[PDB]
């Protein structure tokens, strides 16, 4: 008989990166509000 | 599960692999979406992780 003591087989875990890494980013445009005095579309009528 | 699935591909993408889903690909899926997809199906080499 032989004994596994050298030759015991191996596990394998990752060294993950997770705890350092960077997070992913949501963009929302800064809208130029028409709340705030925005200008408007200047529809003219005429005075006959 | 949208949010999850964010998490999940930070997680991916933090450990280096190339993560390919519609939120990111948006411009390039927004030419068309479905040659977006058959792109990834036919492929044989590339992984699919089906969220349940």
């Amino acid at each position: 008989v032989r004994e596994p003591g050298s030759q015991a087989c191996l596990a394998i875990d990752p060294l993950v990166g997770e705890e350092g890494g960077a997070a992913v980013a949501k963009l929302e445009p800064h809208l130029q509000p028409r709340g705030q005095p925005a200008p408007q579309p200047l529809h003219t009528l005429v005075l006959a | 599960t949208a949010m999850e699935v964010v998490k999940f591909v930070n997680f991916l993408l933090v450990n280096g692999f190339q993560t390919a889903i519609d939120i990111f690909e948006d411009r390039i899926r927004g030419i068309d979406i479905i040659k977006w997809m058959e792109r990834y199906l036919r492929d044989k080499t590339v992984m699919i992780i089906v969220a349940i």
